[PDB]
């Protein structure tokens, strides 16, 4: 029922979580830019590439996750780069963050080259997450979860990341039996959804393939973190 | 490689 090492891990996390990294004057331009294919690109380049290191910023503040192998610590990112993106963008859809712009964002989406195909079902994962009527505190420790996956591939040492995600899903896990105990099926729902996460890792792949022969450009920072060559 | 990635780590 909240224990003291979970009442503290809990609040570094949504601490850090909570830190407002993306500039204002940055997240401002979804809004008030011209609204084109061109322009709706380059705006989801910029909030993505400035993303990933309000990422490593929360990563690195993750208990014990400075004390892992500098290459897993890679692995890591890189693994859970997509994942912990589409689970900050579905916050600011369903939960409307004002700093998203929401309905703003979502008309950039529709218009950036993106094949009908993945926009589908990414905004029919949108919307079933946000059925879920999630809190800030399941968005971060979700988030957290994702990052510390001891799953993604090249990973040197599975067992020390497991060891540093446990108690997070434990913190999770108990946040659910205590302000959801009308039904204990929740902890599995969200977990369930980890697992349509994982699905648009390969979604993504091709997203990027069809933005590259098309002449489109990322950032060093983004190319590196999905391995763009 | 990943120097990027690094450099964000050891700031
Ligand atoms: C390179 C780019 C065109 C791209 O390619 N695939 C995807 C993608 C798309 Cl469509 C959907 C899901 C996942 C990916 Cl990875 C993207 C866009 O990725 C991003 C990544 C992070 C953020 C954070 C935002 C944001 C806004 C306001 C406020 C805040 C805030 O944290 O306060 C965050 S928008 C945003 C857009």
């Amino acid at each position: 029922e909240l224990t003291p090492d979970q009442q503290t891990l809990l609040h570094f996390i949504m601490d850090s979580y909570n830190k407002q990294r993306m500039p204002q004057e940055i997240t401002n331009k979804i809004l008030k830019e011209e609204f084109s294919a061109e322009e709706n690109f380059l705006i989801l380049t910029e909030m993505a590439t400035n993303h990933v290191q309000v990422l490593v910023e929360f990563t690195k503040k993750l208990p014990g996750f400075q004390t892992l192998d500098h290459e897993d610590q890679i692995a890591l990112l890189k693994g859970s780069a997509v994942e912990a993106m589409f689970l900050r963008s579905a916050e600011i859809f369903n939960k409307k963050l004002p700093s998203g712009h929401s309905d703003l964002l979502e008309e950039r989406i529709r218009n950036s080259g993106i094949s009908d195909e993945y926009i589908t079902p990414m905004f029919s994962f949108y919307k079933s997450i946000g059925e879920l009527k999630m809190t800030q505190e399941e968005y971060a420790l979700l988030t957290a979860i994702v990052i510390l996956s001891p799953d993604r591939q090249y990973i040197k040492d599975r067992e020390a990341v497991e060891k540093l995600q446990e108690p997070l899903l434990d913190v999770l896990q108990k946040l659910c039996k205590i302000h959801q105990p009308e039904n204990p099926q929740h902890f599995a729902c969200l977990l369930g959804r980890l697992t349509e996460l994982r699905t648009f890792n390969h979604h993504h792949a091709e997203m990027l393939m069809s933005w590259r022969v098309n002449d489109h450009k990322f950032t060093p920072l983004l190319c590196e973190i999905w391995d763009v060559q | 490689d990943h120097q990027l990635l690094r450099y964000l780590l050891d700031k």
